[PDB]
RNA sequence: CCCCCCCGGCAGCAGCACUCGCCGAAUCCCGGGGCCGAGGGAGCGAGACCCGUCGCCGCGCUCUCCCCCCUCGGGGGGGCC
RNA sequence: GAGGCCACGCGCGCGUCCCCCGAAGAGGGGGACGGCGGAGCGAGCGCACGGGGUCGGCGGCGACGUCGGCU
RNA sequence: CCCCGCGGACGCUACGCCGCGACGAGUAGGAGGGCCGCUGCGGUGAGCCUUGAAGCCUAGGGCGCGGGCCCGGGUGGAGCCG
């Protein structure tokens, strides 16, 4: 039965290799399609603004639906409500970052913890840098580095997210399974901001760092990780 | 510093029998192996009952 | 079997080929090169000889160990890199081109100005600030421990001998065979001897380097002089 | 680190290789175009200054 | 000198004449300095025997044939429907 | 009709669409796509941004004076 | 049907060994571990010792995060330790 069992193991290994090849091709084509979608959205915003300006009107862009929140103050002397909301945002340490889906409830929570955080609207590059350099998964309650696509697939494949690109797409374009994809990510442990901060104790619009800076959160992220 | 609380970190539970009965320890070895190497939750329940104390293992009447 | 071909995928950036998967498929013509279907003797038999010793003997090579140590060390994991030194790529600073005047920073020839000829297989430079000028023979040196000046001579179309290699310039030693414990001093041979082959090579190289040095004024005086730091001058403000 | 390690990035995202190759080819083409256009401008300046 | 012209044309273009921005799926390449090297039996295969140059990933060549350019068989290219 | 890209590349039969004659707009002859149909298999060398360092690199110095010992 | 080779590291005191992740302030106080230490008893070491026990001294060599411990040299003179 030796020849037959050799044939069995060769057939099993070959089927496994073909399955891996098919999945890799699928991942490649999904990433290509995501690239097409990203450039379509980026050009669409410009085109809409251009036609409004040609007509002499104003094109108001959609209010951003994704935010990046970074806790900037430490854990000493925190009021109970601010402490609770920071725990619900999973910011239990200074220079911890989390993606937040923006709506009325989340925005009001951000207003509650406004002095303790700096938040803004990340762009595609910021999402890519954050997921690729500091992306860790919460797999079996453990902080596991996203070194393989199988780690994402085994935890989120039931939602259709099977690769780094799928995770980045779901985070960037806030999809149906954004809650699952975001909670799968361990909160980002960012370094100290290289080059320093302006003033962590005051709001951004008064020369400090706390509060909502609209899109300067990308500059903060570049210096931060 | 991290804003967590450490008062409930250590779960209080039996990981082994407090008894020194060698026969009990041998059959705890057997059911440790069975609970590890089988998916039968019955073996897990039996192992955790073997860990238990006498008040947590009350006698069962014939009736 | 067939003749090996060139890569057919030019490298534009390290790790990335110029052509895609389908492009390289068409370039390789994989559409028609499709295939579907179609040791060492451990023991040796030797005639033992002698009457009624049986026929022969099946003598195995690599007999089992006579002794086993009380305990061993587990084998290492695999590293997918870490090439030996002989296989390392050799990098040369862009300021060091053949004919450049270099300044030696270490050794007995400290501060002397020499002429660079070629990088060797180990990356060590081969220099000869000609022996008639500053007593520096054909000698190896390390590019990390030299300063490449701006002055150069055109040492193209001169013949560096082929045998001038790392094995040629490698140091030789005498000690210590046939001697274990030192009760009689083995300090003999400590006087290094300049080989006649080395003298011939030095003469051959210098006879064709020197006329090009004399071709520009007082470069021979420059090479005879040694480099030094005056109290007013600072190496970061100096153009070499 | 991906974004620093090419093969790690390719393991996580095989399309990054084709994006990177397209970017390198596009940048080389654009650089050649700009160099040629500047050289043509300089040659036109030389012609209009020394046209005799 | 300023404004409107009946209207401009050319070059360049957030300028390599350093006037004034925000950026990178609309981003790539290269280089330098510093600190570090933790781990140690990864072999479904021959039934291993020199110390598993192994897994995942990215590639090259051959099991097809023509040529081209240098060396004097070796190296570098175009492909071949 | 004198370029660029493709992680597109076996046949046979089936389907879907397009084309021709269309002698009932029948019946055949051709292209493109397919995720469709009962039947086993590629191996052989390499290079490596690839599951945590190696060198199949080297030098000098060593007894009554010096080498090492952060305790 | 393995055999030109008759061969193939270590392991698993399971109260052991191995892997991964997060975490580490602390009075009063609570708990665990102690191959930390003292004295005596039952066992055990075919234990140590007048060719030198205990104790003590020591710019001697070390081990342990630590409590502490081992060894060298001297003194001492009959018992001592795991
Ligand atoms: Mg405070
Ligand atoms: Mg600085
Ligand atoms: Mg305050
Ligand atoms: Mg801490
Ligand atoms: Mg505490
Ligand atoms: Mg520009
Ligand atoms: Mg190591
Ligand atoms: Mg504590």
């Amino acid at each position: 039965n030796f020849a037959e069992l050799k044939i069995k193991r060769l057939r099993k290994k070959f089927a496994q290799k073909m399955l891996r090849k098919a999945r890799r091709k699928l991942i490649y084509e999904k990433a290509k399609h995501y690239h097409k979608e990203y450039r379509q959205m980026y050009r669409t915003e410009i085109r809409m603004a251009r036609m409004a300006r040609k007509a002499g009107n104003f094109y108001v862009p959609a209010e951003p639906k994704l935010a990046f929140v970074i806790r900037i103050r430490g854990i000493n002397g925190v009021s109970p409500k601010v402490r609770k909301v920071l725990q619900l945002l999973r910011l239990r340490q200074i220079f911890n970052g989390t993606f937040v889906k923006l709506n009325k409830a989340s925005i009001n929570m951000l207003r509650i913890v406004e002095p303790y955080i700096a938040w803004g609207y990340p762009n595609l590059k910021s999402v890519n840098e954050l997921i690729y350099k500091r992306g860790y998964g919460k797999i079996n309650k453990k902080r596991i580095a996203l070194t393989d696509n199988a780690l994402i697939a085994r935890s989120l494949g039931k939602y259709g997210i099977i690769c780094m690109e799928d995770l980045i797409h779901e985070i960037y374009t806030v999809g149906k399974r954004f809650k699952e994809a975001n909670n799968f990510l361990w909160p980002f442990k960012l370094s100290s901001p290289r080059g320093g901060m302006k003033k962590k104790t005051t709001h951004f619009v008064e020369g400090g760092d706390a509060g909502n800076r609209e899109d300067q959160i990308n500059r903060l992220i570049r210096r931060m990780n | 510093g991290v804003d967590i609380r450490h008062n409930k970190d250590r779960k209080v539970r039996r990981k082994e029998p407090k008894s020194q009965d060698i026969y009990l320890r041998l059959l705890v070895k057997l059911y440790r192996f069975l609970a590890r190497r089988t998916n039968s939750t019955f073996n897990q329940v039996v192992l955790k009952r073997l860990f238990m104390s006498r008040t947590n293992r009350p006698p069962l009447s014939l009736s | 079997k067939g003749k090996p071909h060139c890569s057919r995928n030019p490298v534009l950036v390290r790790g990335i080929g110029r052509y895609s998967r389908s492009a390289m498929y068409s370039r390789k013509a994989m559409y028609k090169r499709k295939y579907s279907a179609a040791k060492v003797l451990a023991t040796v038999t030797k005639p033992v000889g002698g009457d009624k010793n049986g026929g022969t003997r099946v003598v195995k090579l690599r007999k089992m160990p006579r002794y086993y140590p009380t305990e061993d060390v587990p084998r290492k994991l695999l590293s997918h890199g870490k090439k030996p030194f002989s296989q390392h790529v050799r990098k040369l600073r862009a300021s060091i081109t053949p004919g450049t005047i270099l300044i030696i920073l270490t050794g007995r020839h400290r501060g002397k100005r020499v002429v660079f000829l070629k990088q060797l297989a180990s990356g060590l430079l081969l220099v000869t600030g000609p022996l008639v000028l500053n007593r520096v023979p054909l000698r190896r040196t390390h590019q990390k421990f030299v300063i490449a000046t701006s002055t150069k001579i055109d040492i193209s179309n001169v013949k560096i001998p082929k045998h001038l290699t790392d094995a040629y310039f490698k140091k030789k030693k005498l000690r210590k065979p046939r001697h274990q414990e030192g009760e009689i001093f083995d300090t003999e041979k400590e006087k290094y001897e300049i080989t006649e082959q080395r003298k011939i090579d030095q003469k051959a190289v210098d006879s064709q380097i020197l006329p090009k040095i004399k071709a520009i004024p007082q470069l021979q005086g420059y090479l005879r002089s040694v480099f030094a730091l005056t109290n007013g001058i600072y190496p970061h403000k100096l153009v070499f | 680190n991906p974004l620093k390690n090419l093969r790690i990035m390719l393991k996580l995202n095989p399309y990054a290789k084709t994006m990177r190759r397209n970017t390198i080819l596009r940048q080389a083409r654009n650089h050649k175009l700009r160099v040629d256009k500047a050289a043509a401008a300089a040659a036109a300046l030389q012609a209009k200054s020394d046209e005799k």
